[PDB]
């Protein structure tokens, strides 16, 4: 004598793929007046993040089948695109350069590093001359730009600023976010300490490449983690339990010449530098480098045997982008060498200076059809950023050995937003249930 | 909000009503997916309405029907729905044939009608 | 679903939850098909509120305080809710449509303020 | 009396109506750009016993607004294309005569001209291969410039775009339903008293033609002749057959496609020399089928024009290609086939090689404000179609001594997507009415 | 339709069925802003209808509640201006009443 | 506490409405909700609603929407750039009045053609307004390198017609139908509507031309009636008409600038070459500004001097009478009609008119339109249905009060319509008290 009874309100889930909106606080479209992530992420949120704890849940996660990651990456790109649609495009400049090199007042590290180039720019034309760094000139004294013979180049608008901000994804109504808060959780299997939240903590979208900089820190230990920690094919995503310092300058003092190159249309070159041209470089302190690189060496002999060799080396040759540590400092872009950083053998004068080259015409996303121009900045960049995490590849071929080979290395992006959403998981609310069997009507 | 998995207890389903206030809370290039958003919040909340109305249980949380149970659905008896399984437990017995106590349903409350108009 | 458009109009009443149920459902196209979702909404809430509006909210079928008036239609119930179905029906008291549901409207509209 | 209005939900009527279908197929192409609605695998039928239903093939909404697709997604794939501006140049053309058989001695020019470089300090001189339909004098000399380049843009069409048609499922959303009309001969208008509920449409392929109409459905038993007004001119005929006939259609020429780099990121796809002897393209039809088959529709169509005439069929009248010959489109070729070979014959009542043209600048929605360049294919082709239908014209005039002539007509594309969606109409389901019944009060 | 606004509270009550059916009975790419809105007038509709679902009105357009005798001289847009500093109290207590309502279940 | 739904309420909001017209036309192709044949309007009896015709935010939209559309309809049109080359002109003297030495120039050009390796030597007249001399006599375009110049299409016409603005679903319009209504303040005899009365789109300066007039005597409208930084708008009760041509029998010539562009060059003048101009009918205009005078002396004093002047300076776009006849404009000099002084105690008024052809539209620098050439003769009537006027600033130290002509922002002209309606949003929830 048991009879069908329905219960709307039932506390149940299950594992969804959903559209979050983006969401930040209210004081970002306050202060960032300019910033594509406060102006586009305009919802305000964090007022209070508050958390419901789960008692008795346990929740299966998986960072590396992530659909906020693959969400994320899309919508970086995409505001990305749409924001440069409206700039100038600089296609009066794929014509012949004339080039000759910078002698004045540089220093030994940087001769032919710059070049001053002259040209005949659009029934009338006008003799101008900017400079250029090495890396986005080719010789064909004549030369022409990078990325001139299979796309065009976009000049970023200077009135649009890309500062990270923190980003906070949100769920939609009937959606829910489920946190892990283990610690030392490894991004995979079971979470018994489980809570429910609206949005996320706030990430920022930094884009950088080899170091991980200004994310999270682990609470207690670094922790090691990847899809296979068995393979070669996998990165390995270290999470330091405290962060680096890394302070990095452009040192040269640089000018800005403006040229009109159609009704409204401006281009923006280099002019000259004022004073000394040296090297860009960052600094870490050696002390604090050496200690965390030790943390990392003992929870990585976890998986690798306490009797046996880990030792660092840099990165495989290729491009720029995955060799050195991609950056963006001051909105300058960087490449900096980290051959200083992982070079050591690990068996069971404070500081390192790590040159770096800038570079104005940028491939973004690993795509080649589109190129972004980077107008100078003027003035001197200082920055200061923490190094919060690192990517780490392995060696194959140590079946015949006692030693392991660790370099720095790997540019999907897709990683960077891995290793800040790997605690959360998107959830579908199923409130009706229908049958838990009790009474006639 | 998802306060518990104390076993099926069923005593505070007053809680999870927070996500029928959910519209009270509330250039395009990818608006559309905000836009695709809105629309399926809209939809989801109507679908269910309408179902527990075409069933005579709209307005109620706790509704006794008029559909008897089958032990070719779960025959576990009670203590062991009630006081030692959750609900998301209860939810995988009875994952599968969710489309047949729903058609009965549909059909009890149909002949409801019939008897009284 | 529209199989019992053929019955008569006392044998369709059997198959309005069948109806009811696939009402609300059941990059050019993208576009398309977000505007049919739209639309489909709209049209469900416009019945589902005068509905409401009549105080017949959570019913297929509700009887109101509307006495038939001997003028919209002359035929026995014999020959109504038999001998023809919904869709002739229809046509046939077409021209009273938005008279029946006024006065539907009004008819509630008293009961409900009677009952302070 | 005593008889109270009743209110009921859910009650099975409704009213023509106008809306919103959308795509629905199964497992690059234009025809399904985010088409991510899968069909059923069983898109059930819901007969409907004893209800009878006014059809009109005519003044229908779904052929309007499928014409209206087709054209949007068109343009869609085209716009995010290389544009061939900077082609329209002067070109130096010459006559292509080596190893040319007598039907194409000046059929292919061989033109040379100036052409843009990545860097814009920079030039080059190529060459290329054209058909004398994309080519005309500027004034007299061998001084050429391409047909649209007087009137529009030509965007060439992306490549890895196939344009092969898919049968495409048009669906009614939520309160709408689709009737279809299950009769054998409803003839375009009136009741259809067998008729059944559907909720998407049975999959039309999209295929573009002129004259003839290729891979579509035949009618069941008998051939049926469907025309507004069929005692007129003014309106086409439309033969729809109960049989197929197949026409055999290639371009036996081994072409090849040179790509030449016009900037930084574009590309154009030119003819290049051709491998081999060169031959006119041409499209086979069989006498064995076509005299039957063309005898049947004598046939059934003596009956409008009295059952004692003579009918006769002639050739086309004068206009532009889009009309006056069959296009095809085979592998994204684009053909203009010469049908008089088809249409002549004298019917009283008692192999066929038609040649063919190709051209690569493409206005098909007889629009001129667009132009396409189709790029060539580096390979021969061949394909075999199902003429599944007609449209035919006839002659006008009187005093005539019933005498009937017959001609291919149409080129305008709505009359293909009425070959197809002629037994379909949308309805919008009105489920709410009042009745009168013994039930007093509330 | 809002001809009663001028007249008096009393009275224009009993105008609610008009005005409850009017809110809701009524090349693409700049459209996109009318389907927006589209969307939000839907949104409008529903916040309110989950008012009354909250407070338990569902269904009503006079709801008896659990929480001078003027009515003649005062009209809408009047006595309603006049409570707007105290009805966000209001509708926070409507909600708790009916909360409470809900232990009879 | 009683909670009650469909109740009268409503709240000023701000909203976007949206286009409707009555059934190749720039609105025509927006405005695709065809009107209701029947408008219906719902007086509201005892209803008393405060109006503020200088913050209305429908004219904000309108301003708005009009800019965008003109825009959006030039988008795929020809650009001008192509031709910013030398030109070499000669003055035009072939059988040109008096007033109209110097007015037009014969340029000759090497400009585009169909292929990109031809160029072609034209020729083509242009108004003085539109080139600049460069120090035989070298001519460039006006702001030619520093101006995007677009040709307008041929395709599109501008011709106003009575677009009106419609509710969405939530939202209510109020129309103000006091018949003395100044702009601001409380308003009696206020009804519901769901769409404006159609509005011609009609683009001015000095004079407002077409709309409606006042029944009660002339209106006088003003934000701050003794602050002269304010324009007064005022509106008549009878129409002036205004019989306005451009005389010369012009020709056009449809030369090829691109693939599948053509340009319109104003050709050989066909007829005899004659100053354009505009016709006031005098005593009509006299009458006209005597009521207008009366209106004035109500706000500045009924024994103090009335007196008219023209514009105290700036460009054409307020110093002269500017709109725009079947796609040509004119630019028409009215201190024939701003000329006498008020004391309280068959013929015409000709003013001369000037035409040029590269428009700096909506007083936006570095983007304009390039009106083509339209052959033939050119004739069109006007009503005036209101005045702009602004003060001199002298002050309280004078027994007359000086007035002149304004000009400018567009948002006046629009604020000459909509200035009884208010968009307001219904509110259908809200509670009271009741015994139960
Ligand atoms: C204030 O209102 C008045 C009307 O009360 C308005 O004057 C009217 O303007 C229109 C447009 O300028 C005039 O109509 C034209 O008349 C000529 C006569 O030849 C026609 O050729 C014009 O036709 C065009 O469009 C055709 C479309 O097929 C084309 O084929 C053709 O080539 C032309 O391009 C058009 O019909 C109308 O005659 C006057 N009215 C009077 C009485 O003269 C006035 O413009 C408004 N005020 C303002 C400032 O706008
Ligand atoms: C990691 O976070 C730090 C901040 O916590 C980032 O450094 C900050 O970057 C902004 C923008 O580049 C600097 O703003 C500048 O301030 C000067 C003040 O005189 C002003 O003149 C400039 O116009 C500009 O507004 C800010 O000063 C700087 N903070 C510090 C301490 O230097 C850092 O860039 C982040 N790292 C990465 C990789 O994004
Ligand atoms: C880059 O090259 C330009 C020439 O192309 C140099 O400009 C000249 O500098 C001298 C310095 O005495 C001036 O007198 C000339 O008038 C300048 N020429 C022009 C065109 O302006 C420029 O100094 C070089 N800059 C660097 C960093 O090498
Ligand atoms: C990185 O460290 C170097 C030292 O190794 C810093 O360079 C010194 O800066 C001081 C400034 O007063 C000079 O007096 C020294 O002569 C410099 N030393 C050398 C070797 O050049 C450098 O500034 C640091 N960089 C950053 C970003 O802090
Ligand atoms: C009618 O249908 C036939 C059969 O699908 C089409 O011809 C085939 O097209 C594919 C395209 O990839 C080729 O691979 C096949 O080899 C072709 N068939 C033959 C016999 O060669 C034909 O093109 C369709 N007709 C039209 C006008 O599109
Ligand atoms: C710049 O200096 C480097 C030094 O190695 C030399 O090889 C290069 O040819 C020089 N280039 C120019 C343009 O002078
Ligand atoms: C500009 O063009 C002239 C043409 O004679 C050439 O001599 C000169 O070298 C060019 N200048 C540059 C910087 O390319
Ligand atoms: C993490 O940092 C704390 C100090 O904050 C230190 O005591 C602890 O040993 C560190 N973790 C590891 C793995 O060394
Ligand atoms: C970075 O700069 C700060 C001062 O701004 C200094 O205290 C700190 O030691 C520097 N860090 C490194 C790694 O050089
Ligand atoms: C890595 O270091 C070695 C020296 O140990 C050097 O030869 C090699 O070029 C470096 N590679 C990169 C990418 O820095
Ligand atoms: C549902 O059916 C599948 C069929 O393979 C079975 O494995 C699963 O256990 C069933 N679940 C329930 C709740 O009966
Ligand atoms: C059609 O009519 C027959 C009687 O002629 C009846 O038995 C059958 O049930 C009807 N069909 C439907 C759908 O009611
Ligand atoms: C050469 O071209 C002309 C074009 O008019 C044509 O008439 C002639 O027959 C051609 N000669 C050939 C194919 O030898
Ligand atoms: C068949 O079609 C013709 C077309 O003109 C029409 O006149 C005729 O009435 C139709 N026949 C029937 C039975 O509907
Ligand atoms: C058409 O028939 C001829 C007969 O000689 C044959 O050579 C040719 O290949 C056939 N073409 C097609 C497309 O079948
Ligand atoms: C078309 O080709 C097939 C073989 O693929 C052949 O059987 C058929 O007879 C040919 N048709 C014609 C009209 O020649
Ligand atoms: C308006 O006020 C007058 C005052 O005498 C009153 O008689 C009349 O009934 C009021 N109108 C309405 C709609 O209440
Ligand atoms: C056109 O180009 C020729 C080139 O010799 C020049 O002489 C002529 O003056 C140019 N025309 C104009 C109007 O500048
Ligand atoms: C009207 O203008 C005077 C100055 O002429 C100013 O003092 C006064 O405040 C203004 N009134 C309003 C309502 O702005
Ligand atoms: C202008 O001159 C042409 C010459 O052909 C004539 O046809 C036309 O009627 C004239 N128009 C006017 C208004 O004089």
């Amino acid at each position: 004598n048991l009879w069908v009874t329905v219960y709307y309100g039932v506390p149940v889930w299950k594992d969804a793929e959903t559209t979050l909106f983006c969401a930040s606080d209210a004081k970002a479209y306050e202060t960032k007046k300019h910033n594509v992530w406060a102006t586009h992420c305009c919802v305000p949120t964090d007022p209070n993040p508050q958390e419901i704890h789960l008692e008795n849940v346990t929740e299966e996660f998986n960072m590396w089948k992530n659909n906020m990651v693959e969400q994320m990456h899309t919508d970086i790109i995409s505001l990305w695109d749409q924001s440069l649609k409206p700039c100038v495009k600089l296609t009066p400049l794929c014509v012949t350069l004339q080039c000759t090199n910078v002698t004045n007042n540089i220093t030994d590290d940087m001769r032919g590093e710059l070049k001053n180039c002259s040209f005949n720019m659009t029934d009338k034309k006008q003799k101008v001359y900017s400079l250029f760094y090495r890396l986005d000139v080719v010789q064909i004294k004549e030369y022409r730009l990078i990325n001139c013979n299979t796309s065009a180049i976009t000049q970023a608008c200077p009135k649009v600023s890309f500062e990270p901000i923190p980003i906070h994804y949100c769920a939609p109504a009937g959606f829910a976010i489920l946190k892990c808060k283990d610690k030392k959780f490894n991004g995979t299997g079971p979470c018994t300490n489980v809570s429910t939240v609206q949005c996320t903590h706030g990430i920022k979208p930094v884009v950088s490449t080899q170091l991980l900089l200004n994310g999270s820190l682990a609470e207690e230990e670094v922790i090691i983690r990847s899809e296979n920690i068995t393979n070669n094919a996998k990165n390995i995503l270290v999470q330091l339990n405290e962060s680096v310092q890394i302070n990095c300058t452009r040192p040269n003092n640089n000018t800005r010449k403006s040229i009109r190159i159609g009704p409204g249309q401006w281009f923006y070159a280099t002019g000259d530098i004022i004073g000394d041209i040296r090297q860009a470089h960052c600094n870490v302190s050696k002390a604090t480098w050496n200690e965390t690189l030790g943390k990392v060496v003992k929870q990585l002999r976890k998986h690798f045997g306490n009797n046996t060799i880990i030792r660092f080396a840099n990165s495989s040759g290729g491009d720029l982008e995955v060799t050195t540590h991609s950056f963006n400092c001051g909105g300058e872009f960087f490449y900096c060498n980290t051959s200083g950083l992982f070079n050591s053998t690990w068996i069971s004068n404070d500081s390192i200076t790590l040159p770096c080259r800038i570079k104005q015409i940028i491939n973004m996303w690993q795509r080649i059809g589109q190129a972004m121009y980077a107008p100078p900045i003027q003035g001197v960049i200082r920055c200061v950023s923490n190094i919060t995490g690192l990517i780490l590849t392995r060696d194959g071929g140590s079946t015949n050995s006692t030693t392991e080979t660790f370099r720095p290395g790997g540019g999907d992006m897709r990683d960077n937003w891995r290793s800040e959403l790997y605690k959360y998981k998107v959830v579908k609310i199923e409130p009706l249930g229908v049958a838990p069997t009790r009474c006639k009507r | 909000f998802l306060g518990a998995a104390g076993s099926t207890m069923g005593a505070a389903s007053m809680t999870l009503t927070v996500q029928a206030r959910n519209l009270l809370s509330g250039l395009t290039v990818w608006g559309i997916k905000q836009l695709q958003a809105r629309v399926l919040a809209v939809e989801r909340y109507l679908r269910d309405q309408q179902l527990l109305g075409i069933w005579g249980c709209s307005g109620k949380l706790i509704c006794c029907t008029n559909v008897p149970w089958n032990s070719t659905w779960s025959n576990r008896n009670l203590s062991e729905i009630w006081d030692n399984m959750t609900w998301l437990q209860w939810d995988k017995e009875i994952s599968n044939y969710t489309q047949i106590i729903y058609g009965l349903l549909e059909e009890s409350q149909n002949q409801q009608e019939k008897n009284e108009q």
